[PDB]
């Protein structure tokens, strides 16, 4: 299962 | 100057939070980061002097009082277009994203170490008058010889207040439905809400959460083997309604929270 990290700002 | 008191090394990282460098400063060969924000990104802003500095200088400066889980600003630098922000650098160093990536699911020996520390660097934050607005994984970097966790990037932060925030920049697979909704939310319950996904992500081995229709369900299926306790204390910081999510007090006693292990225990146990 495909874990990615997430934009913020 | 900046260029003299410090030698640059390669690139860290770069994003929303701006370019951060690998650096060391000369007159003592302490290993810093260098971080630089590009003036035409910064939304908020604030007052030191009156100086008008990045809201992040601000926020920075008001929890780097002493020793603490919370990344310890050293110096700043204004410059034409950019400030620079000269960072403690912990070494060696790992995110927490990139090391529940690499082991997987923690055991929960582990989370709690982990998970304790955390809120210990957040009611220091909330102490000082901050909110962090982005907790999460990649804002988190573990010291691997002392066994403590630092919180990063506070770029999306503000000053705490007890009234209603409708701005957010944060991230927002750790965002509460609340704002999802309504773009509404207040500090500290929509902090517990990012906990109860930090939670989550480190004793499963991912954020429950992708989308905003899953957000706002509230339900929560466990896809690793979890103790009772700890799912309990997980569903109670995801409460749909803030009101009934737990104060930092009421996670610290939960049942799942006892016994805690020492960061140095932690390192030696876990990390060595
Ligand atoms: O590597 C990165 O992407 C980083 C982003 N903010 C940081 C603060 C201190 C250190 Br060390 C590293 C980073």
């Amino acid at each position: 299962r495909k874990r990615r990290r997430h934009p913020s700002g | 100057p900046l260029e003299s008191q410090y030698q640059v090394g390669p690139l860290l990282g770069s994003g929303g939070f701006g370019s951060v460098y690998s650096g060391i400063r000369v007159s003592d060969n302490l290993p810093v980061a260098i971080k630089h924000v590009e003036k035409d990104r910064i939304s908020d802003w604030g007052e030191l002097n009156g100086t008008r500095v990045p809201m992040e200088v601000v926020l920075l400066k008001k929890v780097s009082s002493g020793f603490s889980g919370v990344i310890r600003l050293l110096d700043w630098f204004e410059r034409p277009d950019s400030f620079v922000l000269i960072l403690e650098r912990p070494e060696p160093v790992q995110d927490l994203f990139d090391f529940i990536t690499e082991r997987g699911a923690l055991q929960e020996e582990l989370a709690r170490s982990f998970f304790w520390q955390v809120l210990e660097a957040v009611r220091h934050c909330h102490n000082c008058g901050v909110l962090h607005r982005d907790i999460k994984d990649e804002n988190i970097l573990i010291d691997l010889n002392r066994g403590e966790l630092k919180l990063i990037d506070f770029g999306s932060g503000a000053l705490l207040k007890d009234t209603v925030y409708t701005d957010f920049d944060g991230t927002r697979v750790y965002s509460p439905p609340e704002w999802i909704r309504y773009h509404r939310y207040h500090g500290r319950s929509a902090a517990v809400w990012s906990l109860g996904i930090l939670l989550y992500d480190m004793v499963c081995g991912d954020i429950p959460f992708e989308h905003d229709e899953e957000i706002i369900g509230g339900q929560v299926f466990f896809r690793q083997r979890v103790s009772s306790e700890c799912q309990h204390l997980i569903r109670w910081c995801l409460a749909l309604r803030p009101s009934d999510r737990p104060t930092f007090e009421e996670i610290q006693n939960h049942p799942w929270m006892q016994d805690v292990l020492l960061p140095q225990e932690t390192a030696e146990i876990h990390l060595h």
